[PDB]
RNA sequence: UUUUA
């Protein structure tokens, strides 16, 4: 199963994104698209150094920031079951 | 194309290039292409103030260019 | 695709792949793609100790963005042949 | 676009650039490729060697942003910074 | 008429090679291509350190053309 | 409002443009192509980390790390 | 390509220096990486220490290498 | 908007 499938697949569960700069955003994955652009639900918005946080309502990502995305391992074995 | 229009009326003339680095290039301006490649005849590099290198011939790969100028 | 043939005339050959994270690693070329991706195999770290996460590593994958060199030991049909291909590219592209 | 723009109009939103420049403004128009038109924008400006905000602001009134260089985008409203959760 | 013209008349020709990094190269060139991918042959290299540099010699050393700043032709 | 027609708006008229980096342009604004590189005249560069201002005639900008075009330029 | 690596256990390092260690899933045309079970190793000269991190989805351009173990 | 910024 590839990734951007996956990730497709995660539209509605929480994710971790980290930024390239180091910034992290765990929220619901509202939507995604073949870019890796990102719309996330109920955020919090972690600063590089983890000393500054953020709550915010929704958020949009552009893809080309994206270091890295964390889902969880129940989302990978539901997914390949269905 | 107001970019086009500026850079064919600075062709064969004397101009500034600085690159995002920061480091600029003085030369006369022989042509360039869709990428903003740059070759450059009677060229001299300056870092900081500083007046580094010569070159008789440069070419400039376009991607660090930040701009233009004319002199 | 000059680059990419010159590579696959290299496989089975030992190259040395320097990132741009400045890390040096030698090895064997096994693979080579499009992107000039390369896999290495029977490697060694160059200044090894300041790198212990790749110790247990025999074979690897490269991004072909992340090289900045690849160098190698030179050879006269290599050389004259490379330089062939690249003016033949521009007499016919 | 994956995100509806026009939800925010006339709304204050935070658009962050590539390179670490942060602003506010309220959204006045947009194109397909995520340029903007803010006003009443103010500028967050940050330390020149943490990079990190100081607090202080500037004002820039109307501005256009260009979409290749926007990296974030959040309404303000709802937002908060909010101790170690 | 364009400026790849200045790389291809060097051809087999010693050039210059101004990298990102704080590189330098001095080589034979035996190929290029549009991206500034390039080999050259018989090639020293000269990293400056912030003030110190280091010298290195490569007998044949391919070059990814997305680290090239600038290119010379032999005078 | 379309952002591209107010900057089509401001030809002719000072327009400030803020990099990504700490660099700023302020000059005339004489036209842009569909990337949004701008061809500026009686333009000063700020280099906003050392205060020092340089002064151009007429110049191409790269709109490659442009972040913000504010018209009526710079206060 | 990486179906060699499908299914093995690798080490992969990104372009921030950071290291991941999991079971390769799948990859694409961006070499954009799916790991299961991975662990990040935090090293200190030749010392580690290890966190569970779960599944990752690794943007390619962020990839330096990855290795078979 | 990821392998030629």
């Amino acid at each position: 199963m590839l990734p951007l499938t996956l990730l497709n697949a995660t539209q509605g569960r929480p994710i971790l994104v980290e930024l390239k700069n180091g910034e992290t955003f765990n929220g619901h994955l509202e939507n995604c698209d073949n870019y890796m652009n990102l719309t996330l639900r109920e955020v919090i918005r972690t600063m590089p150094d983890g000393d500054k946080f953020f709550r915010l309502p929704e958020c949009y990502i552009r893809g080309n920031n994206i270091k890295y995305l964390r889902i969880q391992d129940e989302v990978l074995s539901q997914v390949a079951k269905q | 194309s107001s970019p086009n229009e500026f850079l064919n009326k600075v062709i064969g003339k004397k101009v500034l290039i600085r690159l995002s680095s920061g480091v600029d290039y003085k030369g006369i301006l022989s042509c360039l292409d869709g990428y903003m490649n740059l070759a450059l005849e009677r060229t001299e590099e300056y870092v900081n103030g500083k007046k580094t290198n010569v070159y008789g011939d440069a070419f400039i790969r376009g991607n660090n260019v930040l701009y233009v100028s004319a002199l | 695709m000059l680059f990419y043939s010159f590579f696959k005339t290299l496989i089975d050959t030992e190259v040395t792949v320097e990132l741009k994270n400045d890390m040096s690693i030698r090895g064997i070329l096994k693979s080579v793609d499009q992107f000039l991706n390369v896999k290495l195999e029977n490697i060694s770290v160059v200044d090894a100790s300041k790198y212990p996460h790749m110790a247990a590593v025999k074979d690897l994958f490269i991004r072909g963005s992340v090289v900045r060199y690849v160098h190698m030991s030179s050879a006269y049909v290599d050389t004259i042949l490379l330089a062939d291909a690249c003016r033949r590219d521009l007499a016919n592209n | 676009s994956i995100l509806d723009l026009s939800r925010y109009q006339d709304q204050r939103i935070q658009a962050t650039f590539t390179g670490g420049r942060q602003i506010t403004g309220i959204l006045k128009g947009f194109d397909q490729l995520m340029n903007l038109v803010l006003d009443d924008v103010e500028e967050q400006l940050r330390n020149p060697e943490d990079g990190k905000l100081t607090g202080a602001i500037r004002k820039l009134g109307l501005v256009v942003v260009r979409g290749t260089t926007l990296v974030l985008i959040a309404p303000m409203d709802g937002s908060e910074e909010i101790p170690n959760p | 008429a364009e400026p790849l013209d200045l790389v291809r008349l060097s051809l087999d020709e010693i050039v210059y090679v101004k990298l990102r990094g704080d590189r330098e190269l001095n080589g034979r060139l035996h190929a290029y291509d549009e991206h500034l991918n390039m080999v050259l042959g018989d090639a020293e290299e000269i990293v400056t350190i912030f003030l110190k540099t280091i010298r290195k010699h490569y007998e044949m050393l391919f070059v990814r053309g997305d680290s090239v700043i600038l290119i010379a032709p032999p005078r | 409002i379309l952002p591209l027609e107010l900057i089509d708006k401001c030809i002719g008229s000072n327009l400030w443009v803020i990099m990504k980096s700490e660099r700023e342009f302020a000059g005339t604004l004489v036209g842009f192509d569909d990337y949004v590189n701008i061809v500026l005249k009686d333009v000063t560069e700020y280099d906003t980390v050392t205060g020092v201002t340089e002064k151009h005639s007429e110049m191409l900008l790269n709109g490659n790390g442009m972040c913000m075009l504010i018209p009526g330029g710079k206060p | 390509s990486l179906v060699d690596y499908v299914d093995r256990k690798v080490i992969v390092v990104l372009r921030d220096g950071k290291k991941l260690i999991g079971i390769l899933r799948s990859f694409d045309q961006f070499a954009n990486l799916m790991l299961q079970y991975t662990i990040e190793r935090i090293y200190v000269d030749d010392m580690y220490g290890d966190i569970d991190r779960g599944v990752y989805i690794v943007r390619g351009e962020n990839v330096v290498l990855l290795g078979e173990l």
